[PDB]
């Protein structure tokens, strides 16, 4: 039905113009996109090189890369093989064709991770009111098992479920995670995933606005200066008697 | 799950629920909810209000909440 | 007759450093041309970053 | 084309300048300028305001009708 | 001297030295440059897109992709262009009805040629945003493509002739960048006869009177002032694209095309929104895409309905409000026409594009005969 | 100060356009240097995700 409801406004740490991005928080959002989210979505549009600079060590990174595995290049014969991932292919299609995720998902397709806070308005917002936020169907309603109900989402009927059920956990330093913390986390490394150039984006528009504020004084006071002669400047007309 | 990580949103949302705008906004619920229970062959369906108390709860947990979070 | 050719009073336009009839103005040149000169070096190392 | 010294015919018109180098680029800039501005809005806003506020309300008025429109109480 | 004879810098010389120019032209008169600034930052961007963008379908979007994170600043290159596209576009608008306001559409060849390049330029964004093929790429490229087959007997064989199959599918990708790589080139030229037309008279000035009397060379006085013209269309743009980046384009056309699914959206991109109005404001396949072109080919028309005895607006006051609502009734328009077809948006979009026409085919030369009365002329 | 430091900016360094130019390019070479890590180290201002702050951790 056209009828429904717009995300709130979370006061994340990377909103509000030259604005980080918590990064210890990215990870722990890695962890949680590992753990449970990879499951049924895919990022194929990231590798684990990515993960480098940011959050984790190279050491640690290819670790992770290591872990699990993928078809690598054809054995001399002309059947492929497998091998520890290496630093540069990119996570991990647990479906191979669309069609996989009908079969294996009640008959509904899951849209891939790589972008999605830029792909839905109001961003890590939605998702984050998409996470958390779970309820009761009203009356009248009539759910039928395989789409729950979800306010945020349009039509409310949903197919996912809420895979933050306040735990399947991880930890490095050991955070409290519940639903919110563990959700708060997925969004932050979600705009990471989506914008990976976001710090750098905000520190080029620091700078960008020092240097305006100074260069467009300065071009200024080179453009009235030469402009001056005109500006004062005095006229008066004598004809002939 | 049975009882033991203390959900920071379900303790700010209990505050948040609580609070004028949503009590009025529920009442409403309620009232259609049992409007839609006192009947068969009836279609007005208690989407609306149930949205309309969510959104005011949920600006007013946006606002107290992260807050908490670690 | 053409003698009666003014030359308006430009005292409300003309910098401080020049605003005395009583003295030379090949004084305070340098320091002006001296400002005016800084604002666009100024600016084209601004521009050059 | 048009070139200077054939573009028009003038005559007897003075016009005194002064060198950039011996006037300031900002005078009475504040003192002088920010009067000079509430005097071209004076002038300009029964002209330009109007049609804008029209449209402001016009907005508001349509985005209301709209949302609530799409709810309902009886029949 | 050597500017002055040399066969190149006469060239120069003629257009940006010693131009005589008006010492009256106003803020209004930098768009000039700073459209011609948007040309090039368009095309400097666009030329270093090209050498890593790929225009096959299954690699389409990865292309893109791999633009912004893996090119070494990619991402800005990528986003100047998208932001400078609608930089281009608020440019274009101040130029056009910069003119519309001051009468310098009595300059004909100059003016038509603008209309020329308002069209060329449309065209070659609209192409430019189905290159990245998105879900709106796709289906704006369908939306609007479709347009054609309104036309008489011919309208069918045309949109497949554009299509490539019958679809927009393999082929038009393909194709549409061919077009949207040679299109700025072909603008550039045709700037170039706008400046040589323009060239032929020199530029009007907001009292519209007549400048001969008074012109300054273009040299200090207007390179200076385009510079720092040129800096605030820079700060604009870094100012959307490094805070804002998606803003204009809205968060939405991320995720690969689907030519089965069709989004409950579907809209141009904020340029064409006032156009997009008009066209679906009246009930009828052919009507629509009449009354689209006619939107924009009426500029033509406005010289053939200047009727006043002034030139400028600068002394009309009933000129000047239907001018502003003019302005006032293209917000309403693009306001609508990023709006569903439903019921407030409906009629009003409906009213509104009457009054776009009832304002410039009859209020506003109306208003001028009115003015001349008043004035005993 | 004193007998005027434009006045000396200008005879000694800005009236042949050979100094002039001379100085914007080595003023060009500093002002990168203080400013570049100027607005980087304004920006530390965040001490977050400060790669630094997390190379001391893990
Ligand atoms: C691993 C178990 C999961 C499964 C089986 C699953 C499945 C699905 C399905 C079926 C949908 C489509 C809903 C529909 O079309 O009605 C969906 C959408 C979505 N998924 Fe999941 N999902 C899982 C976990 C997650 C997690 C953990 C996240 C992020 C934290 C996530 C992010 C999203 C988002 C943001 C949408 C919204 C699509 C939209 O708004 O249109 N998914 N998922
Ligand atoms: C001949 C010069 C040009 C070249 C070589 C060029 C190249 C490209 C390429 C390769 C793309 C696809 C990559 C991308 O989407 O970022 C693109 C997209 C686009 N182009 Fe151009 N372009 C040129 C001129 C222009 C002109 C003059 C405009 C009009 C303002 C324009 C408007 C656009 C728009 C709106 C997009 C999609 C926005 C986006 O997704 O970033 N281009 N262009
Ligand atoms: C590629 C896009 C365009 C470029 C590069 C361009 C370029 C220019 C330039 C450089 C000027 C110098 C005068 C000034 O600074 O305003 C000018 C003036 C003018 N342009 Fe354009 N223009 C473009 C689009 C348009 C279009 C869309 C129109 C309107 C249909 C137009 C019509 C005119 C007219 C009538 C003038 C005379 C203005 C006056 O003397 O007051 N141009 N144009």
């Amino acid at each position: 039905s056209d009828l429904e409801l717009h995300p709130p406004s979370y006061p994340w740490s990377h909103r509000g113009l030259l604005s980080s991005l918590d990064h210890t928080s990215i990870r722990r959002g890695f962890q949680v996109y590992k753990q449970v989210c990879s499951s049924c979505h895919s990022m194929d549009y990231v590798a684990y090189r990515h993960l480098v600079g940011v959050c984790y060590t190279e050491d640690e990174a290819k670790a992770l890369a290591e872990e699990v595995e993928v078809q690598d290049g054809p054995n001399e014969d002309g059947e492929m093989f497998m091998r520890p991932g290496k630093l540069s292919d990119y996570f991990p299609k647990p479906y191979p064709n669309p069609e996989a995720a009908r079969a294996a998902n009640n008959g509904a397709l899951p849209p891939d991770l790589s972008y999605i806070v830029r792909a839905r308005h109001g961003g890590e917002d939605y998702v984050f009111s998409l996470l958390t936020g779970y309820c009761e169907p009203p009356t009248g309603v009539s759910l039928r098992e395989g789409l729950y109900f979800n306010p945020y989402f349009p039509g409310q009927a949903i197919g996912m479920a809420p895979p933050i059920y306040n735990e399947v956990l991880e930890f490095d330093d050991g955070t409290p995670a519940t639903m919110s913390q563990v959700a708060k986390d997925v969004c932050t490394f979600l705009r990471w995933a989506a914008e990976p150039e976001h710090d750098h984006r905000k520190r080029m528009g620091l700078k960008m606005l020092l240097m305006m504020g100074l260069l467009l004084p300065l071009v200024y006071a080179m453009k009235r200066h030469k402009w001056s002669v005109l500006k004062s400047r005095k006229l008066a007309y004598r004809p002939p008697k | 799950e049975e009882e033991e990580l203390v959900d920071p949103l379900t303790t700010v949302r209990e505050q948040c629920e609580q609070l004028e705008k949503c009590v009025k906004a529920r009442e409403r619920l309620e009232l259609c909810d049992e409007r839609v229970s006192s009947r068969s062959q009836t279609e007005e369906d208690c989407t609306e209000e149930l949205l309309d108390f969510l959104h005011a709860r949920d600006h007013c947990v946006a606002h107290k909440l992260f807050n908490s979070l670690k | 007759s053409h003698t009666d050719i003014k030359v308006p009073d430009f005292s409300d336009y003309r910098r401080p450093e020049v605003l005395d009839s009583t003295k030379s103005s090949k004084e305070s040149s340098e320091a002006r041309k001296g400002f005016s000169y800084l604002v666009t070096a100024t600016t084209t190392v601004g521009v050059a970053y | 084309g048009r070139q200077f010294g054939h573009l028009t015919r003038v005559r007897h018109v003075i016009t005194y300048s002064l060198s950039p180098f011996e006037q300031r680029a900002f005078p009475h800039y504040f003192s002088k300028g920010i009067p000079n501005v509430l005097r071209r809005t004076r002038a300009c806003i029964l002209r330009v305001a109007p049609p804008f506020v029209a449209f402001y309300l016009v907005y508001t008025w349509g985005t209301q009708e709209f949302e609530k429109s799409k709810r309902k109480n009886p029949a | 001297n050597i500017r002055k004879s040399h066969p190149l810098m006469k060239i120069v010389n003629n257009a940006f030295i010693d131009l005589p120019a008006p010492s009256n032209i106003s803020s209004w008169w930098n768009f000039g440059s700073l459209l011609g600034i948007c040309l090039i930052l368009q095309i400097l961007t666009g030329l270093f897109l090209a050498m890593h963008y790929t225009s096959d379908t299954t690699t389409a979007f990865s292309s893109v992709t791999h633009i912004c994170r893996d090119v070494n600043y990619g991402w800005i290159i990528r986003y100047m262009h998208a932001n400078g596209a609608s930089m281009f576009f608020i440019c274009l608008y101040m130029h056009v009805g910069r003119g519309l306001y001051y009468g310098s559409y009595t300059f004909l060849e100059t003016w038509n040629i603008g209309v020329i390049l308002l069209l060329t330029v449309m065209a070659t964004a609209f192409m430019g945003y189905v290159l990245p093929w998105g879900q709106m790429s796709f289906w704006g490229a369908t939306v609007i493509t479709n347009l054609l087959s309104a036309i008489p007997y011919i309208g069918t064989n045309l949109v497949e002739w554009i299509w490539g199959g019958f679809s927009v599918d393999k082929a038009t990708l393909t194709r549409f960048f061919a077009f949207h790589f040679i299109l700025p080139f072909i603008i550039m030229a045709i700037a170039m006869v706008h400046l040589l037309f323009l060239h032929e008279t020199g530029s009007n000035n907001p009292t519209g009177i007549s400048s001969d009397v008074d012109k300054i060379p273009f040299h200090p006085y207007y390179t200076i002032k385009d510079i720092l013209g040129a800096l605030l269309l820079i700060l604009a743009l870094m100012l959307l694209v490094l805070f804002a980046p998606d803003l204009l384009g809205d968060p939405d056309n991320y995720t690969p095309a689907n030519p089965l699914n069709t989004p409950p959206h579907i809209k141009p991109e904020w340029y064409f929104l006032f156009a997009y109005a008009i066209l679906r404001s009246i009930p009828n396949k052919l009507g629509g895409v009449l009354a689209l072109a006619f939107s924009i080919l009426i500029l033509a028309l406005i010289p053939l309905l200047h009727t006043s005895k002034q030139r400028s607006m600068m002394f009309r006051p009933l000129s000047q409000c239907l001018f502003w609502a003019l302005v006032a009734d293209l917000l309403t328009l693009t306001w609508i026409g990023g709006q569903p077809v439903e019921h407030p948006y409906i009629t009003i979009g409906q009213l509104a594009s009457v009054l776009y026409f009832l304002l410039i085919l009859v209020l506003m030369p109306t208003a001028g005969t009115i003015e001349n009365k008043l004035l005993k002329w | 100060v004193a007998p005027t430091l434009t006045a000396r900016l200008y005879s000694l360094l800005f009236r042949r356009t050979s100094t002039f130019a001379l100085t914007i390019v080595v003023g060009a070479l500093f002002f990168e240097r203080a400013f570049d890590q100027g607005a980087d180290a304004i920006y530390e201002h965040i001490n977050e995700g400060k790669l630094w702050k997390h190379i001391k951790h893990k």
